[PDB]
């Protein structure tokens, strides 16, 4: 019987800073034990300083990103070229996803940008459009490998102030864009070593008030 | 109805400079329900340490079995079994039950009393040996531990540093697994002394 | 079921066995599997008897209506109509059709619409067992611009062999010869073809 | 998941955990399982996260249209029945919902309706929904009184989630507290279960089984 | 066979076991005792598959009674629990496994300490201050986690048990027809006549 | 379906079909409504040109919509029955969904809405 | 919801410095590895695009027709139909990609794997894949079925990354494709000796080679192989 | 897993990758898949790892006892016949897929064994998830009358095709060269093309970071 | 939704309906009223699939309340039962059938007679002196067959109902948390405050 | 798999293709399907490779032990041993075997043990596709007391046709000639047989 879903592998990572936000993804596209492409981007500038990735089934992910980019275009037409705020985008994507509640988009969606106060924002969605704002979210094949590391290095979870008998937590604080990209690069090189579906290349889209910048880094090709 | 993920729990082992570390969570559950916060998964036969994750009845049964076999080994050989030899015994004993296996993920840790060489090894439920310089992981949060270990681990750590690394590897892995946690124990193993520390972690 | 269509010098010949089976019971031992969809456009049906009879009857209607408006249709046009029905309704149909037709311009032509619902134009075609087409079946045995008598003997031999090894095929061998001269019906009884 | 809501003299206490799980994997510890329908109405998330989030956000829209047309706050009864009638239409399609619709109006007083995806709509004084409901019900049933103060009622709600967070593998992360008054709901903060457990253990003398 | 509870207090172990036996749509009995005395200071409560429960309990009883005669000595609760676990661990890879869950409550005369052991049908043994089998733990563990103190008296323990039984009678859909309560202490095994 | 726009605008800005509907009302038997301090009274005229009438069974001029709301009318009797039926259905529909009987203002706003819809729908007067 | 009956096997392709190459064997395969012959699975659309299709032959012939229709439609009320407003590979791909995905989303898929090979109007190489699920991806080498498993590794030794495309000549690229087709004839039961190869070059246009045969095959070593272990005669 | 065997002028060479996988997760980044049956008879394993090791050691043990009993160097046909009769008896329930190669008094031999107990003869063979990638290279570059150096190059190239293109294979290339009248040479990590790049950051924790409830000295002595 | 009983005595109809609402392993409510007043002298009790029961009951209630307003007349119990049966008979060949079982207890003011109607989810209507749905009939019919008399008083009927409820509480495995009892007579519908 | 055995004047010839498939992948393209169970008793194996190799090895053992005690065994005796193994273990075996042997008394003989586990003695036998034996297969094409050169050409042609229409068959054509003179191994490469 025809199965309308597939797994194209890949893993994505969204981190929110103080005055910036990054959305990273590996560039490897797979089916079973074969490599389809060593460079197939799945992190996209959608306009209005919103970056998006729909990781999982690449056909559903391409479809959703295409529909959202089109949603941004028609928002400009219908509302006098008004900028689509990240929170407004997030609610729109919920409706796009929940639209297919009984034949879902088989993707984990993450968007990143700045909120209306200019502070870094990341929103993560389940396949049917439940969403939440987060400082830190990994999605896809190697999410389970990356996420507990971020908990420890970003949110400083389980780290206590040396000498305080484990009574005083290590204090939360915003990381620089430089310090975040280090954690992203180390997250993906680690995932590349221990997950067969992760490797080939890493593409990071950084979102500041100045716009959307790209950085590319090689990963192991085995 | 997957025997390896009914009771839950994790073991991790790591090598350092003239030392090894092995650590486990203390949770035993019946699926969603937490039953015990004192279920240690690390046993020792002389100076050879064995961690076992998976079905708890098999964890208990294999401990009782390897105590039996290492007790008889010592009486006949007139010396304590070494990690390398014990690894082969775990492998033999598991593959003996090839078509009716123990639902376990055992981890061996210890220092060879002759050569002083740090040794760790891991097995699948039918006894395929994974011998590793760096680290071995087992249990329901094995994916989480692989991620933590592959990023945190560096070679030739001193006992006091290795303790911090393996502790942070286990705690942060167990916090991203529903069926792991409820307390943790870390064994730091030097050539002729062994310290055992209980970690403070969230109890949910 | 063993059916074949062979193009020769003067046109094309359609041959088939006369056996229809329900399980191991021979429902009809004198079946006419050669079906007219136009004066010089015939087809051989394999698959579901209900499905191929339903399709053949609709194609016959379409070629009657085509002839009324646009005059005599090409064999290619008949193959297209067959394919359209078979391809669009592939999910609810089990039908494999061999189309043989004579035009004065194009002479003899053979088209196969197999279970896929695809269309293929061949110099000849054989379908044996459960609508199973053979690509080769003695390539060196078939030559282009064969005589009528050569072509009858070639089909008679091929269908003789199929009946011998296959319980689905049997009874008499029916042939239809499509030429400028007209339409000739041939019947070959077991005692003629069995001793070959 | 553990969500509870109960009626008392001071209004309604609503308490939820914040953990989401995909298999044994903990997807999030920061999930919001209280949906702020509007400033006077609260809903709890159990079953499908998307189903609850989407249809209770939609319910807020329907409630806004009601008060625009009738120039009167919608009754909890009316708000609950809009949602229950909607999920009943989708019955058999595979919606997953276990929610408490909570409000305090002049006419009704403090009112809680349990609404679920097979069309059940129940008015009640105490409701617990989720994998950890049985644990929460235990603490609630033995300590609940109508004449509870607002301070003690808030603690009881928080303590009941902590009970479930401890024992249920699929409950934990943090506790989110709400007090629903006639003038609207008041948020009473996010409480990390990690820090709360040790604090409650020491001060209450409970959880002797656990070494700390 | 549904509800079996156990509480280990300062100087004794309390076992509470439901009285109802249900077969199909009818409650056949409302006075069933789901416990066997293994030795004068060791009691075992059991719940699970019909027939298997009693057959397993009586088999263990006979083996401990045999050891007592042979050695003229009472096996320790730890020793009895280890023996019982091994029998269940054999059962799980048998042709037809015993589907029986047990609580072993005993007073160790050598240590002068009460001991409660929880063993499931797989042979999963655990030593606990309080324990249960099946759904019983889902409605009482939250209550026990709260009130249990290890220096509790027998009377304090019985009151804490009443609270658990009351919570079960309220939130549990099936009628277990109340519980038989037995106390195991230094003086042996006695049944609380009225509960 | 019959689609013709019967209710349309005239050069002077009037809708003659709506205004000619008011003429039908003016022809109707008189109906009066007087509300007191703790009551409302609905008085209705019955033309006396009809003797040998059976007052038992003859449709009453005042209709209960719910147990607490009543509707009287002037104009085409047959037309009134369609508004009364729609109003009675909406009264039970409101109770079912809002779990409360209609306010008098709500029931009015519904009936007025039905009357309005028939002034700019195709194929209806 | 269907099952393929008659199918075509692997389509392989790669980019070189000035264009793209694509090849496909001329065979139709029945269910139990029975063989049809004379099936062309390379579809030239205009002078700048070749579409290689694998999978159900009936669905291939349908897509062949859509592309033929597409060319006719583009010519309608278009004075620049053979110049600036001629069909581009990117346009033809996106159309097919759209059709595949909306067919899978109706649970009535076209049972095909498609590679669109061509050169754009600015001379950019175009190579992109779409299948019955509407999944799309691009790479310096692309292959379907067995080609993905055996041909890709051989072609990736010539063009491992984007920067290797300028260094790869048409002579080298054609060699790699022809060699890879021989490997697939050796090891794929559904493959045939007869194949078609198409080169789309920005300077030299589209060259379409038909009735190509696998040559320089190695079978001599077979004489010395006897039994499955112990047999010496 | 990618394993290959290549016959040359005066012997046979087998090679394998060094990646061990639990589903999509890499368990061992440098495991040895080249097993010794006898000093000059080596085995490459694919399928169930426990089964290939277990079956190789059992036959290896029985071969040593047979060698001692007969006072003769063990033959590859003996290892072959004993492996296939064992595997056949278990009807594929022992998931061992082997390439058996070696030299004996009779000469140089190369065989494949299937889990069901079928065997094949060849000059070049490949097995595992990377067999098709490896076989493409063998069918491209293999010729009659290879030298030792040509056969090692072809073998390691065949494994590399697997490492890069197959997700099931990766890390390093192990080779064993069995020449006639020579000791077999085992070349562990013959190639190491997948070295992990330097990390961006050291994750060594300040001492006391971890909260501790209890310390106690363990007694390992008598 | 489990236990719904009905007894028709000399001058009234008595409906007894279990108070428990169970979802999964927990009893959500112990005060649930599984009845709707269709008209001042007609009461309907219901049991079956969650949601469907109340949705069906309220739908019937609205349709009878509509008829009452339109005709300024109370539809007879026979008429209400025939309407309800037809709605269930439509439901059984629907896309998704209402899985609801009902008892209709009414006093016919024209005949001055009490009437009890039993309609199952298929639309199987039957007029009975006493009725039940599901397993409830299995424990009480034998008791009703024995003691029921057509000239019983309301007080005699309530005592006979107590006997039925006592037999259910004894031999029925689930706890239905008692019953709400409602009497339908010439004076309308009233609830027995204590049972 | 296409295998055939033909008896001629001087003995019997065994022919087969060289193709082994796992699904659509060709596991071995130079397979030797001609297996020696005695000096002048060979067989062609079709079905499970593991099952036929296991059976062939046991029959080889039985004929070695037979030869030690009772001298050279007849082809009939070899067919009997094959059948015994195949018939008694039919429930756990998928094996179809063609046995070809030369005796000086009986000359060339061909026996087939199909999937049933039955034994049949024929002048020749063909198995095409999945161990599918053809009764007829050009009866008029085969004559008794054919020459070696006729018989090689007859087998070469038959196996040529099978490879053409069947993807299971392919690679080289292997033959073994069993005569008084001895055992001759023939190999025919694709370029020889494809142009037929
Ligand atoms: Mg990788
Ligand atoms: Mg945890």
């Amino acid at each position: 019987q025809f199965n309308p879903y597939g797994d194209n592998g890949g893993t994505i990572l969204g981190i929110a800073g103080e005055d910036f936000a990054v959305l990273a993804g590996d560039t490897r596209n797979i089916t079973d034990y074969s490599i389809n492409s060593r460079y197939e981007p799945k992190v996209f500038d959608c306009g209005d300083n919103i970056v998006m990735s729909a990781n999982g089934f690449a056909a559903d992910g391409d479809a959703l990103v295409k529909r959202f980019k089109n949603s941004v275009k028609w928002y400009h037409f219908d509302h006098n070229d008004k900028k689509l705020s990240i929170n407004s985008a997030a609610r729109n994507i919920q409706h796009l996803l929940y639209g297919k509640r009984f034949f879902p988009y088989y993707v984990h969606t993450i968007i990143a940008g700045l909120d209306e106060d200019g502070k870094g924002a990341v929103y993560s969605f389940d396949p049917v459009g439940s969403y939440e704002r987060e400082q830190c979210r990994a999605g896809g094949a190697a999410a389970s490998l990356i996420m507990p590391f971020l908990d420890n290095q970003v949110n400083f979870k389980n780290q206590y102030e040396p000498g305080t008998n484990g009574k005083v937590k290590k204090p939360l604080k915003y990381l620089s864009v430089e310090e975040v990209i280090k954690l992203v690069r180390d997250s993906f090189t680690s995932a590349t070593e221990r997950h067969i579906q992760v490797g080939d290349g890493l593409e990071i889209l950084i979102v500041t008030k100045d716009g959307v910048r790209k950085e590319f880094y090689e990963l192991k090709r085995d | 109805s997957d025997p390896s993920s009914i009771n839950g729990g994790i073991v991790v082992a790591m090598t350092g400079k003239d030392c090894v570390a092995i650590a486990c969570d203390l949770r035993l559950g019946s699926q969603s329900l937490g039953v015990s916060n004192k279920f240690e998964k690390i046993f020792h036969y002389g100076h050879v340490f064995l961690g076992i994750t998976g079905l708890a009845t098999d964890v208990t049964t294999l401990n009782e079995m390897f105590r039996y076999k290492t007790n008889l080994y010592k009486l006949k050989e007139e010396r304590a079994i070494e990690p390398e030899t014990f690894t082969q015994l775990v492998s033999s004993s598991l593959y003996e039950r090839r078509f009716g296996p123990y639902f376990v993920g055992p981890v061996v840790a210890g220092i060879n009393s002759k050569s002083g060489k740090p040794f760790i090894a891991g097995f699948d439920l039918i006894g395929c040996i994974d011998e590793a310089k760096d680290f071995i992981v087992s249990g329901t949060a094995s994916d989480q531990l692989f991620g933590m270990c592959e990023s945190l681990y560096e070679p030739n750590l001193e006992p006091e540093d290795l303790f911090e690394t393996i502790s942070q590897a286990l705690l942060n892995a167990a916090d991203r697994d529903a069926l792991s946690g409820w307390g943790a124990v870390v064994y730091i193993i030097k050539k002729d002394e062994v310290v055992k520390r209980y970690l403070k972690m969230r109890q949910d | 079921t063993s059916i074949m269509a062979v193009t020769f010098k003067d046109g094309v010949i359609l041959g088939a066995d006369s056996r229809t089976t329900t399980g191991a019971y021979i429902a009809n031992r004198v079946t006419d599997k050669l079906t007219r969809v136009h004066d010089k456009i015939w087809c051989c049906r394999s698959g579901s008897a209900a499905d191929t009879q339903a399709i053949a009857d609709i194609v016959q209607y379409h070629l009657e209506l085509y002839t009324s408006q646009y005059g005599t249709p090409s064999t290619e046009t008949a193959a297209s109509v067959f394919k359209e029905l078979c391809y669009e309704n592939k999910d609810n149909l089990t039908a494999g059709i061999i189309v043989a037709g004579y035009d004065d311009k194009n002479k003899g032509e053979v088209y196969t619409i197999p279970l896929g619902g695809s269309v293929h134009k061949l110099p000849y075609a054989i379908a044996v067992s459960g609508s199973t087409f053979i690509y080769g079946y003695c390539d060196k045995n078939f030559r282009e611009n064969m005589s009528k008598e050569e072509t009858v003997d070639f089909i008679k031999h091929s269908l003789s062999q199929a009946i011998k090894w296959d319980g689905s095929s049997g009874g008499v061998i029916r042939m239809v010869v499509l030429t400028a001269a007209g339409v000739e019906r041939l019947i070959f009884y077991p005692d003629e073809y069995e001793q070959l | 998941t553990t969500t509870l809501a109960f009626r008392f003299q001071g209004g309604i206490i609503v308490a939820v955990d914040s953990r989401a799980t995909a298999g044994n994997w903990v997807a999030s510890q920061t999930v919001k399982k209280v949906i702020e329908i509007n400033p006077f109405l609260l809903g709890t998330m159990a079953g499908g996260a998307a189903d609850c989030q989407f249809w209770e956000t939609w319910l807020g829209s329907q409630c806004r249209l009601h008060e625009l047309r009738e120039k009167e706050r919608i009754s909890v009864a009316a708000a609950s029945k809009i949602l229950s009638n909607l999920v009943y239409q989708y019955k058999g399609a595979g919606l997953s919902m276990g929610t408490m619709i909570c409000g305090y109006t002049r006419k009704e007083g403090p009112t809680i309706y349990y609404v679920d995806s097979d069309g059940t709509r129940l008015k009640g004084d105490i409701f617990c929904v989720g994998s950890g409901q049985t644990f929460a019900y235990g603490v609630l049933d033995s300590n609940y009184k109508w004449d509870l103060s607002v301070e003690d009622a808030l603690y009881l709600g928080k303590r009941s989630i902590l009970a479930a967070a401890h024992r249920d593998a699929y409950s934990g992360g943090s506790v989110n507290l709400y007090h629903v008054t006639e003038d609207g709901w008041i948020y009473h903060g996010n409480h990390d279960v990690g820090e709360l457990f040790w604090k409650v253990k020491e001060e209450e003398g409970s959880f002797n089984n656990v070494i700390g | 066979m549904d509800i079996i509870l156990g509480i280990r207090v300062q100087d004794s172990v309390i076992l509470a076991s439901s009285k109802a036996v249900t077969r199909g749509i009818s409650v056949l009995k409302d006075s069933d005792d789901k416990t066997r005395q293994l030795s004068p200071h060791t009691l075992m409560s059991f719940a699970g598959e019909a027939g298997d429960t009693v057959q397993f309990a009586e088999y263990i009883q006979a083996n401990i009674q045999l050891y007592s005669i042979r050695e003229d000595y009472e096996l320790s609760p730890q020793a009895v629990s280890s023996f019982v676990r091994q029998e269940l661990a054999k059962s799980i890879r048998s042709r037809r496994p015993y589907q029986v869950n047990v609580l072993i409550g005993g007073y160790d005369k050598k240590k002068n300490k009460p001991e409660l052991y929880q063993i499931d049908y797989l042979g999963t043994k655990v030593e606990l201050p309080y324990g249960a089998h099946g759904y019983s733990g889902f409605y009482t563990f939250s209550l026990l986690d709260h009130h249990y103190r290890p220096d509790m008296t027998t009377e304090e323990g019985l009151d804490l048990l009443k609270l658990c039984v009351q919570e079960l009678e309220k939130r549990m859909p099936m009628d277990f027809k109340g519980v038989i309560v037995k106390i195991v202490d230094k003086d042996g095994i006695r049944q609380v006549d009225d509960f | 379906g019959y689609d013709r726009a019967l209710s349309i605008f005239s050069p002077d800005g009037h809708i003659f079909q709506v205004e000619y509907a008011l003429e039908a009302v003016k022809r109707g038997t008189c109906a009066v409504g007087v509300k007191g301090k703790n009551c409302v009274v609905l008085g209705c005229e019955r033309r006396s040109t009809l003797k040998l009438q059976d007052t038992r069974i003859t449709p009453s001029k005042v209709s209960k919509i719910d147990s607490h709301v009543v509707l009287s009318f002037s104009g085409l009797n047959a037309d009134s029955r369609i508004l009364i039926e729609k109003a009675r259905v909406e009264a039970q529909s409101h109770r079912l969904t809002l779990e409360d009987p209609v306010t008098v203002e709500y029931l009015t706003r519904y009936v007025a809405g039905v009357q309005q819809r028939y002034t700019q729908s195709g194929g209806v007067r | 919801t269907q099952q393929p009956i008659v199918t075509g096997t692997s389509v392989i392709s790669m980019k070189y410095d000035n264009g793209v190459i694509i090849a496909a064997d001329n065979l139709g395969s029945y269910g139990s590895l029975l063989r049809f012959n004379g099936v062309e699975r390379l579809i030239p659309v205009g002078d700048n695009t070749v579409v290689g299709i694998s999978g159900d032959i009936s669905d291939m012939q349908h897509i062949e027709r859509l592309l033929k229709d597409l060319v006719t439609e583009n010519a309608y009320d278009n004075p620049l139909a053979d110049a600036e407003e001629a069909l581009e590979p990117s346009y033809i791909f996106e159309y097919l990609a759209t059709v595949m995905y909306q067919r899978r989303s109706k649970m009535n898929p076209l049972w095909n794997a498609i590679i669109v090979a061509g050169v754009q109007s600015n001379g950019d190489q175009f190579l992109r894949y779409v299948n019955l699920l509407g999944v799309t991806y691009s790479s310096p080498t692309l292959a379907t079925g067995f080609g993905a498993h055996m041909a890709n590794p051989l072609l990736r030794k010539v063009v491992d990354r984007e920067s290797d495309i300028p260094k790869t000549t048409v002579q080298v690229a054609e060699e790699a494709i022809v060699n890879a087709m021989r490997v697939l004839y050796y090891r794929d039961a559904r493959s045939s000796r007869n194949f078609s190869l198409a080169i789309i070059d920005k300077n030299t246009g589209l060259t379409f080679k038909k009735n190509l045969q696998v040559e320089n095959m190695k079978w001599d070593f077979a004489k010395d192989i006897k039994g499955y272990g112990t047999q010496k005669i | 897993t990618t394993i290959v065997g290549v016959k040359f002028n005066n012997g046979v060479v087998i090679a394998a990758d060094t990646r061990s996988t639990q589903g999509p997760i890499v368990a061992d980044k440098n495991c040895a898949k080249l097993h010794r049956i006898s000093p000059k008879i080596w085995c490459a394993g694919a399928g169930t790892a426990a089964d290939t090791e277990a079956v190789t050691q059992l036959i290896g043990s029985n071969i040593e006892l047979h060698s001692l009993y007969t006072s003769r160097e063990p033959r590859v046909v003996s290892a072959l016949q004993m492996l296939k009769q064992h595997l056949f008896k278990y009807q594929g329930h022992i998931g061992a897929y082997l390439i058996v190669a070696g030299v004996d008094p009779t000469g140089s031999h190369l065989f494949s064994i299937h889990a069901h107990g079928s065997t094949d003869v060849g000059y070049y063979l490949s097995l595992g998830s990377g067999s098709l990638a490896a076989m493409a290279v063998l069918e491209s570059h293999w010729k009659q009358d290879l030298t030792k150096e040509e056969a090692i190059k072809l073998a390691s190239d065949a494994i590399q095709a697997g490492i890069w293109n197959d997700l099931g294979s990766g890390s390093n290339v192990d080779v064993c060269v069995m020449e006639i009248g020579k000791d077999a040479e085992y070349l562990r990590n013959y190639l190491t093309p997948n070295v992990r790049e330097e990390k961006q950051k050291s994750y060594k924790f300040p001492r006391g970071t971890t909260a501790v409830l209890k310390e106690s000295i363990v007694n390992i002595c008598d």
